[PDB]
């Protein structure tokens, strides 16, 4: 599930966020 | 413009036959003519040629391949020519010609091998050939040095 | 042979299949061959031709 | 009587027109939709197209300009007063547009 | 069509003694001494692509610089560091000074 | 998108007889931006109505197999020539011909002789001495490969995702392919 | 519109891979570059002519510098192949010199 | 690729061989009948420049 | 609307709409080499 | 061996071709050959010359 | 993380591109460049500028 390519944070990969993916960044809204 | 001139006067084609049994060569000829059994040949150069111009005092020649599959590709052979020494071959008579020596194009009598510096191959404008650290110089094909210091 | 693959896309879009005279309902043929001297309706309908 | 030694040249200028290559088995037109256009080899298949085009030199930058002949069709639908719907498709070089 | 055309031209498939018909070779065997077909038939020559040759960052020649130099006036003394790395062998044929 | 995609269709390759990798039919895309919802879904029911066609026409004509794209098919799986044996009708009798010429008589040209009654016919085997193995021809990539409808795409467990798409993977390697 | 240089005798074109269904066949005429406007853009600043456009009205004038013509699919398989042509692997055009 | 030569006072050609397999099969499958398939890969017969 | 839908004004995430190796890739990789500014997420009121 | 190798009726073993046709030009010239073989025999190219 | 991050072949982290048609003029300059991406790579053109 691609936790090999993630930084072990400890003994676990540091995956990010699901909700992180896309991008809603406009100007005003 | 030395007056040499060459007159033909006539050719005839001649042919020796092996003269085999003629049951023997009849097998052989219906074995012959199956379509498995077809004389598959092979050029030996096995080469496309390329006659790249060099100008006179020129030292970079940066050549070319637009877009290719590179399949059953064999590798390269490359050796630097004249152009008085080698005819505009392709055109049934070369009228600006005027030489008549050894034509290392044709016969194989190549001697300006020795003027050769470095060779740089890229694949795909970005990556180079061979790549992968494999040269002492990796980048390029360094033939001869005239500046050695390492 | 014709690919059984392209014929929903070629049928719609009229690069293969039935002419203007099969594919439109009946009243509008009807309509486009009596109106044919004053009012054409015939080049604004599709016909495919097939090799 | 006294004509020089000549020699001839023939040549031809075709005005007006484009060099049509159809993509037909037999070059000839049997219709729109072609017999190889149809094919299972060409279909149903991705083909890598290798044109390669030996021409005149001039002393001029010149354009190659070539018709990839394809299937510039729109299909027109006005289902209510005001709304023109309309779905475009063509075949090879299309736009795109996916679900 | 019938035939990819590496295999259709003989580049990469069947040696003669396969693709041609078994009356045939019998026939280029026997008749090998006074009237030879040995070189009509085209034998493809394959490149091994698999477990033969690594597909990563690799130096060919590698060049070892003295770890202790050491000058006397009858002799000179270099000592190296012939190292070998990870999955690679060294024939000690190919190394000089 | 995944409920209705878009078939990768397979790369030939001439050479060596293999194919070289599946991208999706970009190329027979049809522009629906401009449409409504009465043509939207008219047109996603022709895509889908597609996408039906191709699994029907994959279990009617694609050989079952493991391996998507192998790279070396069996003799067995590949068509072969099988032609007809040629029967071949020698022309002279080799013994009879030995006996005539070491009686004094010269023969010349050329049942078919005068002095012979024998007739002998041979009969060959036409076909290869092996089955050929190891690439499909133009007419078998035809029949296989057929564009892959892959729903749901590249949500499996990887390593279960098609690689065999990617023109550069090898499937004995398990790695795609470099310059070198 | 594929650009030839000055003075440029061969031009190779390539289409990267593609289905080619309900493809209709070629047709090619030279142009040139100072007729040609750069179009796509909405305006052309490098374009000081104001003649016929062969690209726009088809007043095509350039067929007769076409030699030859060489159409080979995925990259082996030549094009329409199968020995049609008394040239077997091209669509030779015109020759200068016709020995045959 | 990009060469690198010494320069000489004369026009000179470079002779570059790009490595093929210039292959033919020669049927013939009937009296009188000759019939080539040629091949060469890379450089194809219509894909050479 | 499809075509809103189609260009991600309006409909599904990121996280949602995109093959779910993808998501997993992003979310792995995303300390070192991100790919979450190259996908469109809709915000609707 | 004794049988099956060698014929014994009358053929030629080198044929001599004269040219059908021939066109002479100022740079070059033509020559244009029948190379007939006949029935049961085979003749391989590299024994061909000019 | 060590595999299957990092390549293990040789690749450069820049490339150097030269313009393949450049035209000046007295109130504009064009370059038009070869943006080649090489196989088993990827670019984000945030890293690309002239």
């Amino acid at each position: 599930n691609f936790a090999s390519l993630a930084p072990r944070h400890g003994s676990r990969p540091f995956m990010g966020n699901w909700q992180d993916i896309g991008t809603s960044n406009m100007s005003g809204g | 413009v030395d007056g040499a001139s060459i007159k033909f006067d006539s050719i005839c084609l001649y042919a020796t036959f092996f003269p085999m049994a003629h049951n023997t060569a009849s097998t052989l000829e219906a074995m012959l003519r199956n379509d498995t059994n077809d004389q598959s040949f092979n050029d030996y150069l096995s080469a496309a040629n390329m006659l790249y111009p060099i100008p006179a005092n020129a030292t970079n020649v940066p050549i070319s391949i637009p877009s290719r599959n590179w399949a059953a590709f064999r590798g390269w052979a490359f050796t630097r020519l004249k152009t008085k020494e080698t005819p505009s071959l392709g055109s049934g008579y070369d009228p600006y010609y005027t030489y008549s020596g050894s034509i290392p194009y044709l016969d194989g009598t190549f001697y300006l091998n020795h003027t050769f510096k470095k060779v740089a191959i890229t694949f795909d404008s970005s990556v180079s050939w061979p790549g992968n650290d494999r040269l002492l110089t990796p980048n390029e094909f360094e033939i001869k040095r005239s500046v050695d210091g390492e | 042979m014709a690919t059984p693959s392209m014929m929903p896309q070629w049928s719609y879009m009229h690069i293969s299949g039935q002419d203007a005279s099969e594919y439109l309902s009946p009243g509008l043929v009807q309509f486009a061959r009596a109106t044919e001297t004053y009012f054409s309706l015939n080049n604004k309908f599709r016909n495919p031709t097939v090799a | 009587k006294t004509a020089v030694d000549s020699i001839t040249q023939k040549k031809f200028l075709c005005d007006r027109t484009l060099w049509r290559i159809p993509f037909s088995s037999n070059f000839m037109s049997m219709g729109a939709l072609t017999d190889l256009g149809q094919n299972l080899l060409y279909a149903n298949s991705a083909h890598a197209l290798d044109m390669t085009f030996e021409v005149d030199p001039m002393d001029e930058p010149t354009l190659l300009y070539v018709l990839f002949e394809v299937f510039d069709v729109v299909r027109v639908h006005r289902p209510h007063r005001g709304v023109i719907e309309t779905v475009y498709l063509r075949t090879p070089f299309s736009a795109g547009n996916a679900t | 069509s019938m035939m990819p055309q590496w295999s259709y031209m003989h580049i990469s498939g069947q040696d003669a003694s396969e693709y041609l018909s078994p009356g045939l070779v019998q026939f280029a065997r026997a008749t090998e001494t006074y009237f030879s077909l040995n070189n009509k038939f085209r034998n493809p020559t394959v490149a091994p692509t698999h477990d033969v040759t690594t597909d990563r960052s690799q130096r060919l020649t590698l060049r070892f610089i003295p770890v202790d130099r050491e000058d006397t006036a009858y002799s000179y003394k270099a000592r190296f560091t012939l190292a070998v790395g990870d999955n690679r062998v060294l024939d000690m044929a190919s190394t000089y000074f | 998108s995944k409920e209705i995609p878009t078939p990768y269709m397979w790369s030939y390759q001439p050479q060596m007889g293999l194919a070289a990798g599946a991208a999706q039919d970009y190329s027979t895309r049809i522009n629906y931006m401009s449409a409504g919802p009465h043509m939207i879904s008219r047109v996603n029911g022709i895509r889908a109505h597609r996408n039906r066609i191709l699994l029907e026409q994959a279990a009617i004509t694609t050989t079952p197999r493991n391996n998507l794209n192998p790279r070396s098919w069996p003799a067995a799986l590949v068509y072969q020539e099988s032609p007809a044996p040629t029967t071949v009708v020698l022309p002279r009798d080799a013994q009879a011909e030995v006996q005539m010429t070491n009686s004094g008589a010269q023969l010349a040209g050329g049942g078919r002789p005068s002095f012979t009654p024998r007739q002998a016919i041979l009969t060959l085997q036409t076909s290869s001495s092996e089955p050929r193995s190891g690439g499909i021809g133009t007419l078998q990539f035809i029949e296989e490969f057929v564009p892959s409808v892959y729903f749901n795409p590249f949500s499996g467990p990887p390593g279960h995702y098609p690689d065999q798409f990617i023109p550069n993977f090898d499937a004995v390697k398990d790695s795609a392919d470099g310059y070198d």
